C-alpha cells in the first residue's frame, strides 16, 4: 500500500515530540520543586522587609505575590498543557484537514501515480513508440509529486514550528515580568497566531483542491475513450493552479497575522 | 576487452569490414555464376553432336553432374548467409556487451577533488 | 564510494580558511605583544604623570583603565582563540550539532547515487526500450542532486560566514571604545548570532532529512515487488519537501536574530 | 578553443568607450572560459558516445546535455553578475564629475550619499564574485577534466558530483548580491 | 518572413489607442521599433528548424539533433519573450499614464492633491526609464544574439557542445542582466523622488 506520508510523518513526529518533550520534561519537573522553594524563601525576604524596616505599601505587596503567582502557575501548568498539546494540536491537524490528512494525500497521490504508472505500461509494451507515453508518465509524476511534495512540506514546518514554538513556551511566559520581557512575549505571540493561521488556511485548501485533483486523476484512464491530449493539460493545468495558489497563499497569511497587530 | 576506446575502435571497424566483405563475396561468386553459365552453354552445344548411345548417356550423366556441382554452389550460398546473419547479431552483442560495461553498477570509481 | 561532500568540505576549509584566517592572525600574532608592551607603557606612564603633573587620577581613571584593559585583553585573547576556535569550530560544529559531520550526506548520495546507477544499468540492458528507465535514473539522479546541493551549500555558506566574521572579530571587538564604533559592532554580533543560528538549524534539520532519504531509498530496490513508478513519485516527493524546508529555514534564521536585536 | 567571454567583455568594453566617447564630446576572465571548455568536452566526448550507437545511445546524449547544461548554467550565472556590475560601475564612473557637483549646494549632498552608496555597493560585489566565482570555478574545472567515462568510473557518481557542484556554486552565486548589498547599506 | 513582435506590437497599440486615447479625446472634449529583435529571432529559429531538419534526416539517432534543435529554440525564446514581454509592459504603462494624464494633473488644483500628483509622476519617471533601460541594454543584446545565431552552421567545422553552450550561456546571462535591470530602474525612479 501506498503509504508514504503516513510513515514519514509518523518518524518525524515521533522524534520531535519524543525528543522535545522528554527535554521539557526533565526540566520542568526537576525544576517545580526548586521554584517553590524559591517562592518560599521570597515569602520569607518579604517577612524580613515587614518586620525589620525599609517597607513600602505592603497593600501594593499583595499585587506584586499575585502577579508573581500568577506567573508560576502560568509556566508550570503550561509545561503540562504543553506536554499534553503537542498531541492537541497533531490530532488537530488531521482533523482541521478532514473538517487524516496524510491517509487522503497518500489516497490522491496514489490514484494519480496509478495513472502514471498505467502510463508507463502502455510505454513499455510499444517498446518502440513507447516514449510518448513514457514523457505522459514523466509530466503526470512530476505534477502529482510536485502538489504533493510542496504541501506536505509546508504542513510539516507548520507543525514543527508550533512544537518548537511550545517546547520554548515555558520560557517566554516566565519571561513576561518586565518591560523589554513583555517585548519578547509580544513577538512569541505574533509568530504562533502566525503559523496557527498558516496550518488552519493549508489544511483547508489542501484538502479541497487536492481531493479536486485525486478526482480528476481517477476519472482520466488511458484508453480509447479520452482523448489523451487534453487529459495531460488538465492534469498539468490543475497542477499549477494549486501549486501557485498554495505558494502565493503564505505571504498573505504572514500579512494578515502581522496587520492584525 | 581493455580500454574502451580500443573497444570503439575494434567495433567500428569490424562492422566496417563485414560489410565490405559480404559486398564483395557477392560479387565474385557472381562472375562464378557466369563462368558456370559459360560451362553449360558449351556442355549442351557438345551434346548436340553424339554419335553412339553410351556417348550419350555418359554426357547425360556429366549433366547431371553438373547440375549436383550447382545445387552445391547453392547450399554454399545459403550457408555464407547464414554465417553473415550470425556475425552482424554477434557484433551487435559486442556493442551490448561495451554499453553494460560503460555504464555498469559495478564500477566504484569516481572522480575525485585535487 | 561517494567521496564529494567530505572532501569539498576539506577543500573550503583548507582554502579560504588558510588564506584569510592565517593572514589576519599572522598579522594579529605579529603586532600584538609591541602593542600590549606600549600599552602597558602608556597606561602607567599616565599614572606616572597624574603623579606628577595636574591631578588626572581619581579612581576613575583606574576605572577607565580597567575597563579599557579588559577590552584589549578581551581582543588579544580573541585572536589567540581565534585560531584555536576557528581550528575547533570547523572540525566539530556540524559533526557535533548533527562518525563524522558530511559522512551521512556522503553515505545518503552514495545510496541515491547507487539506486540511480541501477536504472542505468537496466536502462542500457534493453538499449531500444530501454530508455523509459533512462529517465527514471534521470530524474533520481536529479532529485538527490538538488536535495545534498543545497544542503551542503547552505552548510558552505554558513561556515564561511563564521570564518570571516571570526576573522574580523578583533577588529570589531577592539571597535567599541567609543560610542559610533560601538554602534557598528552592534551588527557584526547581530551577523555573528544569524549565521550561528543558521549552521545550527541546517545542521540538525539537514542530518535528519538526509538520515530520512537515506533509509528511504537505501530501501529502495527495482524488481518485480515495488511499482517503480510509485517508488519514483515517493523519491522526488521526498527530495521536494526537502527542497522546501531548507528553503524557508534561512529567513527563518536571519528574522530571528534580527528580533534578538 | 572555446572564446565566449573574450568577444563580450570586448564589445561591452567598445559601449564604455562609446559612453566616455559621449562625455569627452560634452567636456570637449579567461579563467571562466578554460574551465567551461573542460566542461563542454566532458560533455561533447558523450555526445560522441551517444552518436557511436546511434540506436541504443539515448542515455548519453542525456547524460551530455545535462552536463552541459550544469556548465552553461554556471557559468552564464556568474559571468552576467561579473558584467553587470562592470558596466554599472562604469556608466556611474562616467557620470561621477556630474554627481560630485553638487558641492555647490548643502541639500544636494544626498545625492553624493547615495552615488558613493551605490559605488561601494557594485564594487564590494566585484571584489566578492571575483574571488568566490574564480575559487568555484576553479573547482569545478579540476573536477570535470578529472572525469571520465570509462570502464572504472561510475557514470551515475560521477555526474551526480557534477550537477551537486554547478547547484551548490549557483545557490551561493545567488546569496551573495544581497549580502553585498546589505553590508553596502550598513556601511553606509 | 518572421512576423511576430510586428504584429503583436502593431495589434497591442491599435487597441490601446482606440480604447484609451480617443476616450482620452473625450475627456478632453468635455528600420523599426522591433524589427531588429525580430531579426534575430528569425536566425535563431531559422537554426532551430535547420537542426530539426537533420534530426528528421537520420530518423534512428534523429533524437539528439532535436534536443538541440529544443534548447536553441527554448533560449531564444525565453529571451526575445523576456524582452519583448518587458517593452510591451512599458509600453502599455506609458500609454495609460498619457491617458490618465490630463486628470491627474489637473486634480493639483487643491493642494490635498499634492501626493497623487507625485505619485503620477513617480509612475511615469519610472516607467520612462525603464523603457530607455529596454531600449539600449535589449537593443544590445538581441543585436549580439543575432549575429551569434545567424553566424552558427552545423556543419563539422563547428562542434556542436561549443557552439550550443555558447547560445545557452548567452541567453542565461542576457536573462539575468534583463531581470535585474527593473530593480536598479525603481531604486533610480525612487531615488529621484
Amino acid at each position: 500500500a501506498f503509504e508514504l506520508f503516513t510513515p514519514l510523518f509518523n518518524k518525524i513526529d515521533q522524534t520531535t515530540a519524543t525528543y522535545v518533550t522528554d527535554i521539557s520534561s526533565r526540566a520542568i519537573a526537576a525544576i517545580t520543586p526548586v521554584v517553590s522553594v524559591g517562592l518560599t524563601l521570597g515569602f520569607i525576604t518579604y517577612g524580613w522587609l515587614i518586620i525589620r524596616g525599609a517597607v513600602e505599601m505592603p497593600v501594593a505587596e499583595f499585587l506584586n505575590r499575585c502577579l508573581r503567582i500568577g506567573i508560576i502557575v502560568s509556566i508550570a501548568l503550561a509545561g503540562g498543557l504543553y506536554q499534553g498539546e503537542i498531541a492537541n494540536a497533531i490530532t488537530t491537524v488531521p482533523d482541521e484537514l478532514a473538517s487524516s490528512a496524510a491517509a487522503l494525500v497518500d489516497q490522491s497521490a496514489q490514484q494519480g501515480f496509478d495513472r502514471a504508472s498505467e502510463a508507463f505500461e502502455e510505454a513499455g509494451f510499444f517498446s518502440s513508440d513507447g516514449l510518448l507515453y513514457g514523457l505522459f508518465g514523466i509530466i503526470i509524476l512530476l505534477a502529482t509529486g510536485l502538489l504533493a511534495a510542496i504541501g506536505g512540506a509546508f504542513l510539516l514546518l507548520a507543525k514543527i514550528a508550533l512544537a518548537l514554538l511550545a517546547g520554548l513556551g515555558p520560557l517566554f511566559i516566565l519571561a513576561l515580568i518586565w518591560q523589554p520581557t513583555h517585548r519578547f512575549f509580544d513577538q512569541w505571540a505574533q509568530q504562533v497566531l502566525n503559523y496557527g493561521l498558516l496550518i488552519v488556511l493549508f489544511a483547508a485548501v489542501f484538502g479541497l483542491l487536492m481531493q479536486i485533483f485525486g478526482s480528476y486523476m481517477a476519472d482520466l484512464r488511458f484508453d480509447g475513450a479520452q482523448n489523451v491530449a487534453y487529459a495531460i493539460g488538465g492534469s498539468v493545468i490543475l497542477s499549477i493552479v494549486s501549486i501557485v495558489l498554495l505558494m502565493q497563499l503564505p505571504s498573505i497569511a504572514s500579512g494578515l497575522a502581522g496587520g492584525i497587530g | 576487452n581493455g580500454s574502451v576506446a580500443d573497444m570503439r575502435r575494434s567495433i567500428e571497424e569490424r562492422s566496417r569490414t563485414a560489410a565490405a566483405t559480404d559486398k564483395a563475396v557477392g560479387l565474385r561468386a557472381y562472375e562464378g555464376a557466369q563462368q558456370r553459365l559459360a560451362q553449360i552453354e558449351g556442355l549442351m552445344d557438345e551434346i548436340s553432336r553424339t554419335q553412339d548411345q553410351k556417348a550419350i548417356e555418359e554426357l547425360q550423366a556429366r549433366i547431371a553432374g553438373e547440375q549436383a556441382a550447382i545445387q552445391n554452389e547453392t547450399t554454399k550460398l545459403q550457408m555464407i548467409a547464414q554465417l553473415r546473419q550470425a556475425e552482424q547479431a554477434l557484433i551487435s552483442e559486442q556493442r551490448r556487451e561495451r554499453n553494460m560495461r560503460i555504464l555498469s553498477s559495478g564500477n566504484q570509481g569516481m572522480p575525485t577533488i585535487q
